[PDB]
């Protein structure tokens, strides 16, 4: 925050609240869109009933949800069962704040973000650990071990790739030289589109985000069809809704973060209207990810650990040292345009034999 | 960990109960426990006419039912020494194999879903729907069709069955390949 | 400063008291997590910021999660089992606790320091040249310590 | 608070639930495969949970064996409260064509039935008719042949215990 | 650049042992350690500092000793796990680092480096060895906490985490105390001694050789670097020697007895700490390390798990040379002439009296006479009629090792005017 | 650096989020039927025992966690270099490389031994 | 300055824990709390003496992590087969 202003604490608050409830309506309507987009992929139709577009069905659903009877299991730790859903949502919502959707002053006088800070990615990392805390904790809190085991599979896997995200994030930091999202973005304004320079790390970041419930590992798990996922399976009315809510906000936070960092989110080469583009990129990754949600198999997490731990993460720190070598010896930043382009040429061509 | 995979949950398919003797992520031994669907045909059917039984035959394997129909019809015909007409036999091979395509379509639909992911249940379901529409056309029923008879079959095929079997016989080669 | 400062330090001590008091291990560890949050906050207020963030990430995020995995993997939540309580020790344990504060209190009493240097907030930006720099050897030694740690920890388990 | 006591509020929540009616399927025989067809065409329903915990509507689809009864019992009990039971097909509803030692001759013995759906198997669209029934049943829009209006939730009427 | 050699071999053998038979790895680790010692001799009089890392006469002598101990302990251990070598390698570097710096925090990291791999070396997995390992880790990490808050308080009273910083009144005093706690625990001075009886008895004997030589060496090496005041010194000495010898009297078991005895011995060496002569202390530890290394090599040739006192008996008849050597070790550890142990003791006592601390010196000496009870209770026990006892009479490796060590002992008993001329600058 | 001013905004953000979450819990808890019975409270699957009795768990989760602590410490150290890097020159890079390779030897060890286990 | 005093207090608390706790693990945690007391004091004095105490503390955190990994490994090995940990359950080694 060398170059960027601060709105008064009341306005920071108000913006925070707007972003939270905005994220509420966001998650619900996103559930509708994925329902139907999936329906198109599998050549059926969505829910038009309880319409008009079918888009009043989160009202109906939320309405079921509350008035549903929130059940607290005995044989569940009384304090932890309640507290668990609380944690998972709190640490999910926060840190979508940081993401700038526009230049300063452009919020109608103020600030497209909520908070910016000076240490950016670390905040994200920090908040990311704590949701997982919520996961394995709920697994305990429920005090059904069937729930536990799954929560443990979950946590082990998540934590694995969660490590992956860091060594992913190292490379682009070298180039920009800042821990701030606005600076990274602006770096992409001038030198342009970090994934041009950073590509392998782009790959390992994205796929690292597969672990965080994104689908294609999925021995996350959802309880479905396996040794269950754990955390949900013991909760009913509001609390269950809270867990689902958190996992989805994380999904869109990631769909925002991917353009924000490696691409130029907002801050596109041309047109450069402030909000619309970040929402569009969000939409792009969101849709592509939904395709991923539908159209690919599971890992078992035996493999998922193999894939992230054995493949993604070593690959991640390998590229870091390369970009470290390049930035340390100051050569040009061109060598990374060339290198990333070339590595992309490799990591693609070996698919089509 | 002798893990108890329940009767109907969690997605251990078709109401089986499994005592997975299992420590860790492997599987030591699963001690299977059945009997949850026991309807008791072998007794009930001792109380039904040989004709009446033909309504109870499709009902066990409900996916490939006509194999039940065929097996039972045959064993009785043999036992009472009946002579099945060629066109009936042909229709019975057609229906048997069509019911087979239905069953198989189901098997791989569920299989692909069971571990792995959701999408291809639907295409198999589309082809199965064309098959079930064939069955409805000829027998008036989706399944459990009371059609096969100890003589032969209940009645003849309507005008519209032939054209529709072709349609599916046309898409299926391309179609089966798509699943493949 | 003092308005909230009192509050934050109070929360620290309270949390510690919990982690040493509660005979629910999970509750304990969790109280220590709360502790690490507040402590990281205080670190930042104290112009050490990066150290705060690594405090949360590693200490809170990683370490105590491994702990939690251990106590969840082994139960032990109800620590007080099988006893040898030797109750005459609890006040004696509590006694000794008071003394180690007293001696430190004395050494820090009548101690005034210049808590004024322009640290510029303990961002890794200015910390890096110390790390690879004056502390680089300490660093490499540490790294070696970690490597030895991983192999130790591995051979330590490694049923065969 | 169970969806009740403001003319605006209860109606509002009651639509919420009816249109939200959240089937938790309890497959048994061939009827379950006839409900897997229903999964295709569906549009207030067919998201699940699947886990019982998360759902209002229990769909009993197939022959319920006597050995199987105490199980379905707890699954029903282990559901949140505002919950409904649809009974699918002859075997479930009455004893069906299997009248014998093996099978429950009405599922209403073990779980409070809200709606019944005849057929062997019933066409899926009949089950839509039944969930529209139950849709419109929990709206308190439902009547029997005697003239009586029907309660939104049966199993608000049994004594638990 | 002995450090170079150490880091290199450890890191390399780590992955190498995947591709090597465990014996090949043993051959390797052995080779590495011996090479590092070679570099130590070729650098005598060549003192070298890099980072907080610093090699001088002290570092040189004390890691000469430590390296010697590591080689001897690896000699005995034939287990077909390449790690049971690797850990020793790690530990050795860790001890080198500990002796080689004034940086409190680097000292901390070095402490973890040496101490963590010994915890794992505590497992033959015999039921005691887990108890031993446990007590060791818990008390160890506790002391870690202490030395760390100590470094923080040193940085507290003064601008540096490096020792020798000018120093305050009471806060400085406090900080030096908090460093003295951990550094003292590592050396088995009383009343920090409680682990010593349990861990020596619990851990497999050869490992204990390694500990009881190398660890004590490195620990005194780092101790000399600290500024410790006379009164505290008095206390530690008094308690160590008293409880050490007195409780050693009560000992029925060779290893445990040796533990208590070693508490008394740390007590004796702590006198050199009065002047911190280190030519004197260097010498003392030369003599002690040789004798003790010997003693535990023999206790290894009896049994890895536990040795009772009677087991030592009749050892002369069985093997004459080992009986004699064990005897000599008992006498050198007694501090009796004409053995090098007497000159080490004398050098410490000389520095003590030089510092003008009399009562302390006296008590140390009196209870040092107390120690002769068990020292002869072993050394002479060699000659009694052999009872039923386990004996595996070694390779040439062990026979030539033990005898060599003894000979080196008595050689410097008669001619300390050989090595003592340079335990100093290295002339 | 950057102001303290924004961080207080972060505290704000936390307060707002926490408040909204608690409000959600309050709506859930307050608006429901409520009917505790022995049957409802009881864990899962009709005659129960899904969890059953198990004597603890695979250590695999422990291993993943311990791995994670060490590698995360690695990253915690790698971050300060990643920022000032071209600033620390070739020798900086060489130090960071030393450290990195050290801990990578660590990872490589535990891999070739592996934790299928 | 309040901070240094509180760090000392925390150290004390961790002490109370270590002496009190019946189980191994909670002892270890109390130890961890002590270690952090140290780190905080380091931070205060870093702000006083210029920032080397900070790097110190970082290295410390790393140290702590290593010994945490190792120590939990040992805690697991000692009572994996064995039943409830309570540290008094091992008395075999006596003077
Ligand atoms: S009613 Fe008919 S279709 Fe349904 S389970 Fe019974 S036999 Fe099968």
């Amino acid at each position: 925050t060398w170059s960027y202003p601060v709105d008064p604490y009341w306005m920071v608050a108000l913006k925070a609240l707007l972003v939270v409830v905005g994220l509420l309506t966001a998650f619900a309507f996103m559930t509708l869109i994925e329902r139907r987009l999936l329906a198109r992929f599998q050549v059926r139709m969505g829910p038009n009933r309880v319409g008009p577009f079918g888009l009043l069905q989160p009202l109906a659903d939320a309405i079921k949800s509350i008035f549903k009877e929130d059940i607290v299991v005995a044989q569940a730790d009384r304090f932890l069962f309640v507290l668990a859903p609380l944690i998972s949502v709190v640490f999910a919502l926060l840190a979508f704040g940081l993401i700038p959707f526009g230049p300063p002053g452009s919020f109608f006088g103020y600030q497209p973000w909520v908070i910016n800070l000076d240490l950016g990615i670390l905040y994200l990392f920090a908040v990311s650990e704590l949701a997982v805390y919520g996961i394995f904790l709920s697994g305990w809190a429920s005090g059904s071990k069937y729930s536990l085991l799954g929560s443990l599979r979950s946590s082990a896997s998540l934590i694995s790739y969660e490590l992956g995200l860091g060594l992913a994030l190292l490379a682009p930091v070298l180039l920009v030289g800042s821990l701030n999202l606005n600076d990274i973005v602006n770096w992409q304004k001038e030198h342009g589109w970090l994934f041009l320079y950073a590509f392998p790390a782009f790959l390992v970041y994205l796929i690292a985000s597969m672990a965080e419930a994104a689908r294609t590992p999925f021995d996350l798990p959802e309880a479905e069809q396996e040794l269950v996922g754990g955390y949900h399976t013991e909760y009913s009315s509001i609390k269950w809704a809270l867990f689902q809510m958190a996992e989805y906000i994380h999904f869109i936070t990631a769909s925002a973060l991917i353009p924000t960092l490696f691409l130029g989110g907002w801050t596109m080469p041309v047109l450069e209207v402030p909000y619309l583009w970040m929402f569009l990129k969000i939409a792009f990754f969101l849709f592509f990810f939904i395709w991923i949600r539908a159209t690919w198999f599971r890992l078992r997490y035996d493999q998922l650990l193999r894939f992230g731990w054995g493949f993604l993460f070593p690959l991640a720190l390998l590229w870091f040292l390369v970009t470290a070598l390049v930035v340390a010896l100051d050569l040009p930043r061109t060598y990374l345009l060339y290198l990333s382009a070339l590595s992309f040429l490799v990591l693609l061509g070996a698919v089509l034999y | 960990m002798t893990l108890n995979v329940g009767p109907q949950h969690p997605s251990t398919h078709g109401v089986l109960r499994l005592m997975v003797t299992l420590s860790g992520e492997e599987v030591l031994e699963v001690v299977p426990h059945i009997g949850y669907l026991h309807t008791g045909f072998e007794k009930t059917m001792e109380h039904r006419t040989y004709l009446q039984n033909i309504t109870y035959t499709p009902r066990m394997d409900y996916l490939h039912s006509f194999a039940h129909d065929l097996a039972y019809a045959l064993a009785v015909e043999k036992l009472l020494g009946a002579v099945v007409p060629p066109r009936a036999e042909t229709i019975r091979v057609i229906l048997n194999e069509l019911s087979r395509l239905a069953s198989h379509l189901v098997f791989l639909g569920t299989g692909l879903l069971d571990l792995g992911a959701l999408t291809p249940f639907f295409y198999a379901f589309r082809e199965r729907e064309t098959i079930l529409d064939l069955f409805e056309w000829v027998t008036g029923q989706r399944f459990h069709h009371n059609y096969i008879r100890i003589g032969g079959v209940k009645e003849d095929l309507p005008e519209e069955f032939v054209p529709e079997l072709k349609k599916l016989l046309e898409v299926l080669p391309h179609r089966i390949d798509e699943y493949e | 400063m003092s308005l909230l400062e009192g509050l934050a330090l109070f929360l620290l001590l309270l949390s510690g008291v919990l982690v040493v008091t509660l005979r629910n291990a999970i509750h304990a560890a969790l109280a220590l997590i709360l502790n690490f949050l507040v402590l990281a906050g205080v670190y930042v207020a104290l112009d050490a910021r990066f150290l705060g963030f690594i405090q949360v990430i590693v200490y809170a995020g990683a370490i105590v999660v491994l702990f939690l995995f251990v106590i969840m993997l082994l139960f032990a939540a109800q620590g007080e089992i099988g006893f040898d309580p030797l109750v005459r020790s609890r006040p004696l344990a509590a006694l000794l606790a008071l003394g180690v504060a007293g001696i430190l209190a004395a050494g820090l009493w009548g101690l005034d320091l210049a808590f004024t240097q322009d640290l510029k907030g303990g961002l890794p930006q200015a910390l890096g040249p110390l790390l690879y720099g004056d502390w680089l050897f300490v660093l490499l030694a540490v790294g070696f310590l970690l490597m030895a740690a991983t192999v130790v920890a591995v051979a330590l388990v490694e049923p065969g | 608070r169970e969806g009740i006591l403001f003319t605006t509020l209860e109606k509002l929540v009651a639509w919420g639930r009816s249109n939200s009616l959240w089937p938790a399927t309890f497959g048994l025989a061939c009827c379950a495969i006839e409900m897997m067809a229903s999964t295709d065409a569906r549009n207030d329903l067919a998201r699940f949970g699947a886990s019982p915990r998360q759902a209002d509507v229990m769909i009993v689809a197939g022959r319920l064996s006597k050995k199987m009864a105490p199980v379905m019992r707890r699954v029903w009990e282990q559901m949140p409260d505002p919950k409904w039971v649809i009974s699918m097909g002859a075997c479930a509803s009455s004893g069906g064509m299997f009248n014998n030692y093996a099978i429950v001759q009405n599922v209403d013995s073990v779980v409070p039935v809200d709606v019944y759906v005849p057929g062997c198997p019933p066409r899926p669209e009949a089950l839509i008719y039944a969930v529209m029934q139950l849709q419109k049943k929990v709206r308190g829009q439902a009547y029997n042949e005697r003239g009586e209006r029907l309660p939104p939730v049966a199993a608000w009427k049994r004594t638990r215990g | 650049m002995t450090l170079a050699i150490l880091a290199v071999f450890s890191v390399a053998l780590t992955l190498l042992g995947f591709v090597l038979p465990p014996q090949g790895v043993k051959r390797a680790t052995l080779l590495g350690l011996a090479l590092a010692l070679a570099s130590l001799l070729l650098t005598w009089g060549k003192p070298f500092a890099f980072g907080p890392y610093a090699v001088d006469g002290v570092s040189q002598v004390f890691t000469l000793l430590a390296l010697l101990g590591a080689l001897w302990t690896v000699g005995l251990v034939r287990s077909g796990r390449f790690e049971f070598y690797l850990l020793v390698l790690y530990a050795a570097l860790g001890m080198h680092l500990l002796a080689s710096t004034r940086h409190l925090l680097l000292m901390l990291v070095a402490l973890e480096a040496l101490s963590l791999p010994l915890y794992a070396l505590a497992t033959w997995r015999r039921g005691q060895g887990l108890e031993a390992a446990l007590k060791y880790f818990l008390l160890g990490a506790l002391a870690a906490a202490f030395f760390l808050y100590g470094a923080a308080l040193f940085y507290g009273a003064t601008g540096s985490l490096v020792l020798g910083a000018p120093g305050e009144g009471p806060l400085y005093a406090l900080a030096l105390g908090l460093l003295l706690v951990g550094l003292g625990f590592k050396a088995a001075l009383a009343p920090f001694h409680f682990w010593t009886p349990d861990v020596y008895q619990g851990s497999p004997t050869p490992v204990v050789l390694f500990m009881a030589t190398s660890v004590k060496a490195a620990a005194f090496a780092a101790l000399l670097r600290v500024a410790a005041p006379p009164e505290a010194l008095a206390l530690l000495v008094a308690l160590s020697v008293v409880v050490g010898n007195l409780a050693a009297l009560a000992q029925k078991e060779a290893k445990r007895l040796l533990a208590y005895s070693s508490i008394a011995h740390a007590g004796y060496m702590a006198l050199a700490l009065y002047t911190g002569n280190a030519q004197a202390l260097g010498f003392y530890l030369l003599t002690y390390v040789l004798a003790t290394g010997l003693a535990f090599a023999v206790l290894s040739q009896i049994s890895p798990d536990r040795v009772p006192l009677e087991a030592l008996r009749g050892l002369y008849r069985k093997d004459p040379l080992l009986g004699l050597a064990f005897l000599v070790a008992m006498l050198s550890l007694l501090g009796l002439p004409p053995l090098a142990g007497f000159w080490g003791k004398y050098l410490a006592f000389a520095e003590a009296a030089r510092a003008g601390a009399w009562g302390v010196l006296v008590l140390a000496l009196v209870t040092s006479a107390v120690s002769a009870y068990y020292y002869l209770g072993l050394g002479l026990a060699v000659f009694a009629r052999p009872e039923e006892t386990p004996f595996r009479p070694g390779p040439p490796w062990a026979r030539a090792a033990v005898v060599a060590a003894g000979v080196l002992l008595l050689a410097l008993g008669l001619l300390p005017g050989l090595v003592l001329p340079a335990l100093a600058a290295g002339g | 650096m950057a102001p303290i001013q924004e961080y207080v905004g972060t505290l704000i953000y936390v307060g707002v989020a926490l408040f909204i979450g608690v409000a959600a819990l309050l709506v859930g808890a307050l608006l429901g039927p409520k009917k505790p019975g022995r049957a409802k409270l009881m864990p899962y699957e009709s005659g129960n025992d899904p969890a059953g009795e198990v004597k603890r768990f695979p250590v695999h989760f422990y291993v993943v966690a311990m791995l994670f602590i060490l590698f995360d410490v690695e990253v915690a150290f790698l971050w300060p270099y990643a920022v000032s890097a071209g600033g620390l020159g070739l020798y900086g890079f060489l130090g960071v490389l030393a450290f990195t390779l050290l801990l990578f030897v660590g990872f490589l060890y535990e891999w070739w031994k592996g934790v299928m286990r | 300055m309040s901070y240094l005093l509180t760090s000392a207090l925390l150290f004390a608390l961790g002490v109370y824990g270590v002496l009190t706790r019946r189980t191994a693990i909670l002892v270890f945690l109390s130890i961890e709390l002590m270690l952090n007391a140290a780190n905080l004091s380091l931070v205060g004095f870093a702000r006083a003496y210029g920032l080397d105490g900070q790097v110190a503390a970082l290295m410390v955190i790393a140290v702590a992590a290593a010994e945490v990994a190792v120590g939990l490994g040992l805690i697991v090995a000692i009572f994996r087969h064995r039943e409830s940990t309570a540290v008094d359950d091992l008395s075999e080694l006596r003077g």
